[PDB]
């Protein structure tokens, strides 16, 4: 299952 | 061995079309695909068309719907027809061929410049 | 042009919507004492977020306003601390080390769902 | 050209390659960068038709891999090969199918 | 042995025809279960193993809201790399994340691990601790400022240690039937002519599974690098993987050669030699 949130770079 | 001949290169106004030609020399019955890549300096060839001995053609996605490539076997010559020519179809076209066995034989270029 | 962007502000509306019923759920839950129930009802609370989130960070590139740019970055800096104690009540065994991550992930999470929807009350008179 | 890798390019059958019994052919191109390549297989100087390809994935070094690939039939007289272009290659490359390779 | 779940993603910037191309995928071990393809019709993850198929509708809008995040980041991602370096807007550029854990043979959690680059090079990636970063350059160390402020590795270590096993456990456990298999290297060997004083002996190893394989040549029981030529591991195409070595030998000096497989699924590593 995914990561639920990716923050920018 | 096998020559490939091109012509038809030059300048054309935008919108402007363009027949190029390609005939194979020193064979008559080794050549199965001909065609034409185009390639501007610092980049990879890319393909614009070609088509086998037996008719099969696929073109490239960026002229699809304005060139047209025809074929007469019996004197192995390849046409393009370039219509509605823009700046971005600018690029020395190469002719090239593809033995039975899978060789690949390129022409030396011509150079279309699209240009107002 | 803009008409595309007031699309994805009301998809936004809807998706924070659904966010702030899946939050009260787990509320609810957390208040029957059952624990487990609400943190699945919190996962799609925060999946919605998630959603609403990213369009304004495209939005504070579409419109380059330096006060949406601020609200969407502080909504972020509350939904990554959500996400990060949601993850932290599913690694952790102890019932009420888990309850008590389900409360703070939730309180992130309300805090980030307010200024979210600040957010797109401030781009919705930008598009305007 | 730096950051720009040309691909490595094994092409080979699935199953032990048996002449008049039906397989697959692969291309399978990996060590290259940027993502975009373009993978024909080709016989007796054509270009095959329905060539499919899997997702695009990487390895440790970044680079890409692709495996392209479709059935075929390996026979005595049928030559096989793939060609691949790339931003690194100045001419697309034809590597032909060594049956033991 | 150990077990692994690992995700890659690729966003390529198209300047001047559209959105950038965003392509995930999912493994477990070296058996992928997931794609995304951003030009694709479903806009949807979509399943690339049996086992993955069990999951309910729940699952896969989870995933595919997911993934659409990560294309969203992704996106944003070019952009502000671009202007990191000084860039065009006119020019493609490629960012490509891999994240997952890695469990024991007792799976129980061993690594973590998030890595990310930018037009090939390494840009950021998470330490083995789960709670520092390594920067290549200055413009990753803006990145990794960012990411200390936000939290990020605190999050993405919660998420690493434990739903991301336990994950992993689910998936090792419902694919349990091709997931939890090895299959050994069927091998064999060739012989070719190279020259009237030469020839080739090309040691094979076919329909193995997982990918982990070496193969070493020996002459007279000592290790033989020069003359030998080793492909990199292919898939066959139906999940299992290929490779062979080959040597250039002096003709009647075959029985001197012998090629020696090592693989998961092998109790006792297999020695190979001209008959």
């Amino acid at each position: 299952s995914l990561l639920m949130w990716i923050t920018q770079v | 061995e096998v020559k490939l001949v091109e012509s038809g290169g030059g300048l054309v106004q935008p919108g402007g079309s363009l027949r190029l030609s390609c005939a194979a020399s020193g064979s008559i019955f080794s050549i199965n695909t001909m065609g034409w890549y185009r390639q501007t300096p610092g980049k990879q060839r890319d393909l614009v068309a070609d088509i086998s001995s037996g008719g099969s053609t696929k073109y490239g996605d960026s002229v699809k719907g304005r060139f047209t490539i025809s074929r007469d076997n019996t004197k192995n010559t390849v046409y393009l027809q370039m219509n509605s020519l823009k700046p971005e179809d600018t690029a020395v076209y190469y002719c090239y061929g593809l033995s039975y066995s899978n060789d690949d034989y390129w022409g030396q270029g011509t150079q279309v410049t699209v240009s107002s | 042009a803009a008409e595309r962007l007031q699309k994805m502000l009301e998809e936004a509306k809807e998706l924070l919507k659904k966010s702030k019923e899946y939050l009260e759920k787990a509320k609810k839950l957390l208040k029957e004492g059952k624990v487990d129930e609400a943190l699945k009802e919190l996962e799609k609370a925060l999946l919605y977020l998630v959603e609403a989130v990213n369009l304004l960070r495209v939005v504070s590139a579409e419109l380059g306003d330096a006060e949406l740019k601020a609200l969407v970055e502080e909504a972020e800096k509350y939904l990554n601390k959500a996400v990060t104690y949601y993850y932290k009540a599913k690694l952790t065994k102890d019932p009420e080390e888990k309850k008590k991550y389900v409360e703070k992930s939730i309180e992130y999470a309300e805090k980030a769902l307010k200024i979210a929807e600040e957010a797109v009350k401030l781009a919705e008179k930008v598009v305007a | 050209m730096g950051i720009q890798r040309t691909p490595k390019i094994q092409v080979y059958s699935r199953h032990p390659a048996e002449n008049g019994k039906s397989n697959f052919l692969n291309c399978y191109v990996s060590g290259f960068h940027p993502s975009d390549i373009e993978v024909d297989l080709l016989k007796n100087g054509e270009r095959i038709e329905k060539v499919e390809h899997s997702d695009l994935s990487f390895s440790k070094d970044w680079s890409f891999y692709l495996l392209y690939y479709t059935e075929f039939t390996p026979t005595e007289k049928d030559e096989y090969a793939c060609r691949v272009n790339h931003v690194t290659l100045s001419q697309p490359k034809i590597v032909k199918w060594d049956r033991d390779m | 042995g150990s077990h692994s779940m690992r995700y890659f993603f690729t966003s390529v910037s198209r300047p001047g025809r559209g959105e950038p191309r965003f392509i995930a995928v999912g493994y477990v071990d070296d058996t992928q279960f997931v794609r995304f393809d951003s030009d694709a019709a479903s806009q949807r993850m979509e399943p690339r193993a049996p086992w993955i198929e069990q999951e309910g509708p729940e699952y896969w809008d989870g995933e595919t809201r997911k993934v659409k995040a990560h294309s969203q980041t992704h996106r944003v991602d070019l952009g502000t790399l671009r202007g990191y370096y000084n860039q065009s807007e006119a020019g493609s550029h490629t960012v490509q994340r891999m994240y997952g854990c890695d469990v024991g043979s007792d799976w129980r959690f061993l690594r973590g691990y998030h890595q990310y680059a930018y037009d090939g090079k390494d840009y950021i990636a998470l330490k083995e601790d789960l709670r520092s970063w390594t920067a290549a350059d200055m413009a990753a160390q803006t990145t990794k400022h960012k990411w200390e402020a936000a939290h990020v590795a605190e999050q993405l270590r919660a998420y690493l240690e434990g739903t991301c096993v336990e994950w992993l456990r689910r998936y090792l456990e419902n694919g349990k039937e091709t997931l939890q298999r090895t299959d050994a290297p069927k091998t064999h060997m060739t012989h070719h002519a190279v020259s009237d004083h030469e020839a080739t002996l090309r040691c094979w190893a076919l329909s193995f599974y997982p990918a982990e394989i070496t193969l070493t040549w020996q002459r007279d029981g000592e290790d033989q690098t020069q003359d030998t030529e080793l492909v990199e591991t292919r898939p066959a195409g139906d999940g299992t993987f290929q490779k062979w070595a080959a040597v250039v030998v002096p003709s009647g000096q075959e029985q001197r050669y012998t090629c020696h497989v090592q693989h998961e699924g092998l109790p006792k590593p297999l020695t190979l030699r001209w008959e």
